[PDB]
RNA sequence: CGCAACCA
RNA sequence: GCGGG
RNA sequence: UGAAGAUGCAGUGUACCCGCGGCUAGACGGAAAGACCCCGUGAACCUUUACUGCAGCUUGACACUGAACUGGUUCUAACUCUGUCCCGUGAUCCGGGACGAGGACCGUGUCUGGUGGGUAGUUUGACUGGGGCGGUCUCCUCCUAAAGAGUAACGGAGGAGUACGAAGGUGCGCUCAGCGUGGUCGGAAAUCACGCGUAGAGUAUAAAGGCAAAAGCGCGCUUAACUGCGAGACCCACAAGUCGAGCAGGUACGAAAGUAGGUCUUAGUGAUCCGGUGGUUCUGUAUGGAAGGGCCAUCGCUCAACGGAU
RNA sequence: ACAUAGCACUCUGCAAACACGAAAGUGGACGUAUAGGGUGUGAUGCCUGCCCGGUGCUGGAAGGUUAAUUGAUGGGGUUA
RNA sequence: CCCACUGUCGUUGAAAAGCCAGGGGAUGACUUGUGGAUAGGGGUGAAAGGCUAAUCAAGCCUGGUGAUAGCUGGUUCUCCCCGAAAGCUAUUUAGGUAGCGCCUCGGACGAAUACCAUAGGGGGUAGAGCACUGUUUCGGCUAACCGAUGCAAACUCCGAAUACCUAUGAGUACUAUCCGGGAGACAGACUGCGGGUGCUAACGUCCGUAGUCAAGAGGA
RNA sequence: AUGGGUCAGCGACUUAUAUUCAGUAGCGAGGUUAACCGUAUAGGGGAGCCGUAGAGAAAUCGAGUCUUAAUAGGGCGUUUA
RNA sequence: ACAUAGUGUUGCAAGGCGAACGAGGGGAAGUGAAACAUCUCAGUACCCUUAGGAAAAGAAAUCAAUUGAGAUUCCCUCAG
């Protein structure tokens, strides 16, 4: 029937204005080995790489 | 059984940009282990001796000094 | 092997941060100045347990 | 050195 | 985490 | 010759058309989607000190479950009897009654520790000159690699899973290794002096590429092994990775121009989930709080089969 | 090959051990340790050595460790 | 009577286990009739995993049920246009799959593109050489050095052709990019050239490069 | 190497519901109703849905917003049927 | 001993079958997760008991949220 939502995928994509957004890898929990310059830039949120917008639109219809 | 079976990633080294060609600001020339090209003028040298243009122009490479170095440079 | 450890603002702020050191050549707390981003200052940062 | 606790 | 050496 | 053993292709030889009795050399003759071998993230049974349950067995707590004298000793009234007698009754079942023997035990329910191939569901990697055995699986350096990059083999060689609060920053200073010649042991080779000195020394560590503005070696002061970032690039399936001038703040060193976002560079590593610690006028299920969650910082994986299936 | 008479070990005190069954109950047995169950060996003759470290089993219980239970303490949240 | 040791025959049988000639037991732990009992992780077993209705490492029937099958097989009328790949990365992955590479359709935008000339570049290969690292022959010298003389994927004082990058230009080509829809493919083969491996073997194997086949008939 | 002795007949990309793209038709900064009522393919039913705005984890703000000490830089947005 | 248990006679009632649908008592596995144990499959198949023309549910010790609605059941939304 109705198409469901891949929940789990839900909570990692957000939908911008022409794409979507995601939190970057690597950010977790070993970060003394980090330098300064990779902490901060993988900080915020990247948009989702156009190879992977098809298969994120197949998991993701409602947002 | 033998016990050679490994190497690394390769690493993608070499000149980028050749002489004659146009850069902006920030674009990387060189990619190399040592400084087999030294940065003339325009030019800076990253941690890993990488030469990248600090300026627009178009590169240029020279034979220059005494120890005969070979020099990258960018013409504004 | 080298021991992780936070250094704390001495400033009353929570920021830290994060090291090694080797414990036997170096078994005394570690004192060093930094600088802290919440009053934009440089303090002195004192040794903690990693938490 | 043993007994017992183990669901990143 | 509880005792022994 | 040819998909590699031809009635059918090429060349060539032979051979009028058609039966019957024999025969089994071929038609890779018929028969049975090969049992051997391998593969499939098939299956079934079986095993065990594989994993995880459960039955059963067992331990204690509470309940049924009480009274005295002091953990016992005694009692009887719960309860038990697959003991005797009576009745229902024409009855070795069962029930009631009487007695006898036990007896707060045993036994049963709920909870709980142990045991538990008895039974159950499952798991038990891939590569591979078949498979097994052995070896390997991630990262770094060189060659193969055909003068841009990239490039395989169970091809040829080696390293890594760290170290360091100085072995980082900065200002100032310095220049080896080897030879000769002399000089207390002391000597081919220690330290001293003098002459050369072709880079042959050194570099935390493997190799390659570097290294005089030394990147090598010392001394002083120090914390830029900073915070917010970041034009622009390289490399890339993605996820990642790499370099980065410049800008703001706060610094260190320097008289100053300046130089510093760790270390000559390239190895020294692990996603997500779940959770821990610090901070946080983000949230807070009527409301105010709180719990909990979010955000920023950080911690916990030989998840080494190193994109990690539980 | 199996069984076998014979042998040995071991369990079992009778509402027996053990088995079947969800339980009631039934077999064992209308038997009672000269009996009944399990295990191995296998007429008979001559015999059957050493090892208790491992795994079982049996006995012991001084100490350590340890469940449910119980709930002393301490810490937090709310607010008169 | 019960059984089944040997052999021949039979093997689309007379027969889904027999006949025939011989064989064993034949008062016993015997054979046998009638009736009854034990039922599927169960029964029964002088134990062969034997037997339980020609079915047994878990019976048969029905139902769940159209189980699931990354594996075989099959997939039905016509014409026209274009037209691949057998690669890389990852994968309990290797005969599966996913992103990218390669195909097609639609849209946008049009020389941005390619070929060649010229110009500007960086190489460390072929060859060569011995300046370094190794290795090597002879001779001199008191082992180092010197003269002569060879060799090298992991040697270099040297060093092409090609290839690659960028700019400018003539001519010739619906070229190149970008945004969407749909894929297939990820077993490749041979020949030449440059190599590793092997025996400077293999219609061997593994790479790079071009062509052909794959998916291409015709002539030799 | 496989499958087919032969013929005839039967025998394999469906249906529902969502959703995305393309074509086409209506209406158009709007479009459209669902159950349901209804002598009933009409008509009524506006509840809802999509579009018209984004940024941020969120509170919040809004052609901007987030990050930040920064009104700097940068991210994502801003004509768009 | 009283009585009760038991026994008998009479009276009325019930039992069985049959489509689906209801309510209740029990309750899988194949499968999916590209393995598999949590989970899924699914409270499904199936077994059992028992109704009615329907059954069940039902008249707030319910929701809501700045003070509203007003038993139950079913349909569309909310909303994947
Ligand atoms: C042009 N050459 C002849 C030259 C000239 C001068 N002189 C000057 O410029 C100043 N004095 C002059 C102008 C001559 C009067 C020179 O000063 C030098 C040199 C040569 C270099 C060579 C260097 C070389 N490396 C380090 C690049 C080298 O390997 C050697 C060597 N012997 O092996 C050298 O000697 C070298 O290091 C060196 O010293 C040079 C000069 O000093
Ligand atoms: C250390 N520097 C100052 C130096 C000095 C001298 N000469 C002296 O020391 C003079 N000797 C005295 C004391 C005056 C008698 C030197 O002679 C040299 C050198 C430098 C080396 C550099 C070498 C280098 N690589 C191999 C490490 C290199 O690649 C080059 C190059 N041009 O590319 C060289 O020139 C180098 O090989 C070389 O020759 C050096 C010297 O000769
Ligand atoms: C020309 N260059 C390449 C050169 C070559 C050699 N030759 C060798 O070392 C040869 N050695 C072999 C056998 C090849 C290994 C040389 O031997 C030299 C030099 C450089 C000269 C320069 C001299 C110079 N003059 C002006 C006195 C000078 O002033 C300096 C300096 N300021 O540093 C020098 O270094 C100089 O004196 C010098 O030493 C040179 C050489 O020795
Ligand atoms: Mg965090
Ligand atoms: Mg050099
Ligand atoms: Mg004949
Ligand atoms: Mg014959
Ligand atoms: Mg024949
Ligand atoms: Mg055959
Ligand atoms: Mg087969
Ligand atoms: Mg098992
Ligand atoms: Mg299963
Ligand atoms: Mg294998
Ligand atoms: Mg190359
Ligand atoms: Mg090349
Ligand atoms: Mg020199
Ligand atoms: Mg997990
Ligand atoms: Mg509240
Ligand atoms: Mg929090
Ligand atoms: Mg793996
Ligand atoms: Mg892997
Ligand atoms: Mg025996
Ligand atoms: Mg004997
Ligand atoms: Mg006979
Ligand atoms: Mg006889
Ligand atoms: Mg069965
Ligand atoms: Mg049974
Ligand atoms: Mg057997
Ligand atoms: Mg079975
Ligand atoms: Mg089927
Ligand atoms: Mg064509
Ligand atoms: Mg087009
Ligand atoms: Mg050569
Ligand atoms: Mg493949
Ligand atoms: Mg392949
Ligand atoms: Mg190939
Ligand atoms: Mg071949
Ligand atoms: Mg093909
Ligand atoms: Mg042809
Ligand atoms: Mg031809
Ligand atoms: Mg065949
Ligand atoms: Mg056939
Ligand atoms: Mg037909
Ligand atoms: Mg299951
Ligand atoms: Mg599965
Ligand atoms: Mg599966």
């Amino acid at each position: 029937a109705k198409l469901k939502t891949r929940r789990g995928a839900a909570k990692r994509f957000k939908a911008t204005a022409n794409g979507f957004k995601r939190k970057q890898a690597f950010k977790r929990h070993i970060l003394t080995k980090k330098s300064a310059k990779r902490i901060r830039q993988l900080r915020g949120c990247v948009m989702v790489h156009v190879s992977d917008v098809a298969s994120v639109r197949r998991m993701c219809p409602y947002i | 059984s033998t016990k050679n079976g490994r190497d690394s990633n390769p690493k993608m080294l070499g000149v980028k940009v050749y002489g004659g060609q146009t850069v902006t600001a920030g674009n990387i020339i060189v990619r190399q282990r040592g400084t087999e090209f030294h940065a003339g003028a325009n030019v800076g040298m990253g941690r890993d001796h990488t030469l990248f243009a600090t300026a627009d122009g178009v590169v240029k490479f020279e034979v220059k000094g005494q120890f005969g170095r070979r020099y990258v440079k960018v013409e504004t | 092997m080298r021991d992780k450890i936070r250094l704390v603002s001495s400033a009353g702020t929570g920021y830290f941060y994060t090291t090694t050191k080797n414990k036997r050549t170096m078994p005394e707390k570690m004192e060093i100045k930094k600088f802290d981003p919440k009053i934009r200052q440089h303090v002195i940062f004192k040794e903690a347990k990693i938490k």
